[PDB]
């Protein structure tokens, strides 16, 4: 029943900066833990026996710091070949358990989406389905608050938000935010407003349309 | 209580009990808590039919053995008999030398030498002695007394010891070791009512010591799949979650302890039934066992094995003189008593047997 | 060199049943304990369950009395079985084992839904009166199964940048959208139209983006 915490969730780093996760456990834990590095539809090879005893075939960068309840594991001099997906495992008590796992990310300057809303599509009207997507392209960090007003009510069921990996072209997240509505839903109401709060702009960037036009 | 703690750690006391116990718990968890206890439980019965046979009949087996059977049988037993206690010192003398180059890291026909110049030595007292050697064993017993506290699984514990099944030949044959090292020929040769509950006390305890044992090999670690499983200089570095830096040191001089008490014991025993030198007779297999190349983690729990082979040539002789009349006078042991005892003479040679039909195959 | 290989990805109904088989090679399969590993496309993961060799299966409490662990010592292969499958058990299966963990398997992708394949449904994405000097136009392939589709989008402009976002699950079908920008000059002069590739269906939309 003993479980891990893993802390933190995401992490941004450049190459040059050491990185440190913290696999913070339930109970005593004599030692017994795993660190495995992982990427993109991959299988994750073993980097951490119990604690710091750096495991077959695996370069001098990473070390382990053991301790009990409180294990962490960290990188000096992060090379590019070290983002990805990280989790911790503890081996003494049935049943084993994994941390919260963490995806370290590359870090970079700010940036800012260029929003822009898109009104549902002639097929899709006759079809039923009125969908306004929202794109949300090019910003940074990663985590935005989107969100809908229809008639400045707002909508925060009804959404369907997807996020793209880190850009292979200048490490910039963009996201998509679809807002599906049946018949009544679309004619009974006048607009569909879409707002992104950002760590960059204390002022929402907003887009917007209406329906007679 | 002061008796029959001290009178368990010396009587069990030996490298074969602590190997093949390890070996279990890295390769059948807590399945051969089983094992375990059948062995304590028959090597009781056992103990108390030796004792009875030897005040009713006034001799001990050897002496016994003597009286009525064909020469080239008693040649034959001897040959037996010889075995057995030669290979007691030769488990002795591997684990000796595994406990030396656990602590001073020298090598084992080295550890060997200085487990002879022991020997020398054993002939500033023997007063002085005696209280260490159980001190040691003792505090070993308490330490693996303090992590069978830690096992979670309780209920997956008493279900494993309370089902009993074997699966192919490794488990049967790690059965047997355990079982044939518990049960020793050494018991089967050994204020009279007094006794009789010292040793059924102490030997309750010490089959809670090696239940202990078992259940911390399988809980340290059974499914992290470490390096090794039975190479007690793999299992003295990770054999302990508490006390780690001086644990280590510990297990290896608790191990030493045992060795070179088990050499005076074994070592007398022999003299005992070999003359009704010595010494080196018995210990010349140890040598050119761990010399010939391979390592005695295996062997340590092989020579318990031969030890199973040789307990019924020392159990079947012990029933024949308790049931008689115009011997044990009007003291004759039950029918019932009997009747168990055989029973285990049966299950002892069909697990043998089972091994020996396996090895057959191949 | 020691490697060990897995079965190939299965799309199975609920309700029904499945085995995977985990095969190895390189080392003694007798000789060491297999752990198994389910990860869901990035939604975490939790040790599953061990088979030790000669036949030891032990499950944990958030995973037992539906799963089940064979093992064929002849061909040294690890089967994995499940029944009566539900909606949110599709993920990734993993199996483990050489001596502290190295060796992990490539993984099979294990997918449960009702959907019969169905080809997609291509809806366009007209902006309808255009900040700045560059333009966003977008595609939204919707209700379509399996998962693979490829969106490649044929546009004669000096200046493109395409995106395409993971397509998500939509009552039980799925959903994608897909973008692109170009230079308002070549826009509605130089067409830009969006093509979407479903392969499982044969289907091929190349769908026109007008105004
Ligand atoms: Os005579
Ligand atoms: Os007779
Ligand atoms: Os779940």
């Amino acid at each position: 029943d003993i479980e891990l915490t893993q802390s933190p969730a995401t992490l941004s780093v450049t190459p040059g900066d050491s990185v440190s996760l913290s696999c913070r456990a339930s109970q005593s834990i004599s030692n017994n833990l795993h660190w495995y590095q992982q990427k993109s539809h991959e299988s994750p090879r073993l980097l951490i026996k119990y604690v710091s005893q750096s495991s077959s075939g695996i370069p001098s960068r990473f070390s382990g710091s053991g301790s009990g309840t409180d294990f962490t594991l960290s990188i000096n001099s992060v090379e590019t070949e070290d983002f990805g997906m990280y989790f911790c495992q503890q081996s003494n008590s049935w049943p084993r358990t994994f941390g919260g796992g963490t995806k370290l990310e590359i870090k970079r300057a700010d940036a800012a989406p260029t929003v822009s809303i898109f009104p549902p599509s002639s097929e899709q009207l006759t079809s039923g389905g009125a969908s306004v997507v929202c794109f949300l392209n090019n910003f940074y960090p990663k985590d935005i608050n989107v969100k809908w007003k229809i008639d400045g009510s707002e909508r925060q069921n009804g959404v369907l938000n997807s996020w793209t990996d880190q850009d292979s072209k200048d490490s910039t997240y963009s996201m998509s935010s679809t807002l599906t509505l049946t018949k009544d839903e679309y004619e009974r109401h006048n607009s569909y407003t879409c707002e992104a709060t950002h760590k960059t702009s204390t002022s929402p960037i907003v887009k917007s349309f209406n329906r007679n036009e | 209580f002061l008796g029959p703690a001290v009178i368990a750690s010396i009587a069990y006391m030996d490298p074969g009990n602590f190997a093949t116990n390890i070996e279990g718990g890295a390769r059948y968890g807590y399945s051969l808590l089983w094992v375990i206890l059948a062995a304590n439980l028959m090597a009781m019965v056992i103990q108390n039919l030796s004792a009875n046979l030897g005040i009713a009949s006034g001799r001990n087996l050897p002496e016994l053995i003597r009286e009525r059977w064909p020469r080239p049988l008693v040649w034959f037993y001897w040959i037996q008999a010889e075995l057995v206690a030669m290979a007691t010192d030769l488990a002795e003398f591997l684990g000796a030398a595994l406990a030396i180059q656990l602590l001073t890291g020298l090598p084992m026909f080295w550890g060997a030498v200085v487990t002879g110049v022991v020997t020398f030595w054993l002939l500033r007292g023997t007063r002085p002695l005696e209280l260490a050697v159980g001190a040691f064993v003792l505090m070993i017993g308490v330490a693996y007394l303090v992590q069978v506290v830690l096992a979670r699984p309780d209920l997956a514990a008493v279900g494993a010891g309370f089902v009993p099944r074997l699966q192919g030949p490794g488990s049967a044959y790690l059965a047997v070791g355990i079982i044939g090292a518990t049960v020793m020929p050494h018991v089967i040769y050994l204020l009279v009512r007094l006794n009789r509950v010292d040793v059924i006390a102490a030997m309750g305890l010490a089959g809670l010591i090696n239940m202990s044992m078992l259940a911390v090999a399988a809980a340290t670690f059974h499914g992290k799949n470490v390096e090794n499983a039975g190479d007690l200089t793999t299992a003295y570095q990770t054999l302990t979650p508490l006390l780690g830096p001086a644990a280590s040191v510990l297990f290896a001089v608790a191990l030493l302890a045992s060795g070179l008490s088990s050499s005076a014991v074994g070592t007398m025993a022999g003299d005992v039934i070999m003359q009704g030198l010595r010494r080196l007779i018995t210990m010349l297999p140890a040598f050119i066992v761990i010399l010939l190349g391979m390592d005695p983690s295996s062997v340590l729990i092989l020579s318990q094995v031969i030890l199973c082979f040789g307990v019924p040539f020392a159990l079947v002789p012990l029933l024949l003189f308790t049931a008689h009349h115009d011997v044990m006078g009007a003291l004759v042991t039950r029918r019932s008593f009997t009747v168990i005892g055989w029973v285990i003479a049966v299950i002892i040679i069909a697990l043998n047997g089972y091994l020996l039909w396996e090895l057959l195959g191949g | 060199q020691v490697q060990l290989t897995e079965s190939g990805p299965g799309l199975v109904a609920p309700s029904q049943s499945l085995s995977i088989t985990c095969t190895v090679s390189g080392f003694s399969l007798t000789s060491y304990g297999v752990h198994w590993v389910r990860q869901p496309p990035g939604k975490g993961l939790e040790w599953l369950v061990v088979i030790w060799s000669d036949g030891s299966t032990t499950y944990n409490s958030a995973l037992k009395s539906r799963l089940s662990i064979s093992k064929d010592n002849s061909k040294s292969q690890v089967f994995l079985k499940m029944n009566s499958l539900q909606t949110d058990d599709t993920a990734m299966y993993y199996c483990a084992r050489e001596p502290p963990y190295g060796y992990w398997g490539q993984g099979t992708t294990l997918t449960v839904s009702s959907a019969k394949t169905t080809p997609p449904s291509v809806y366009p994405l007209a902006p309808g009166c255009t900040t700045g000097s560059s333009v966003t136009l977008g595609c939204l392939v919707k209700g379509y199964f399996p998962e693979s589709v490829t969106v490649t989008w044929n546009s004669g402009s000096l200046s493109s940048s395409v995106h395409t976002f993971p397509a998500l699950l939509q009552s039980g079908l799925y959903t994608m959208s897909s973008s692109v920008t170009v230079p308002s000059s070549t826009w509605p002069s130089q067409t830009v139209t969006c093509s979407v590739a479903h392969p499982a269906s044969s289907t091929t939309v190349d769908k026109k983006l007008e105004p």
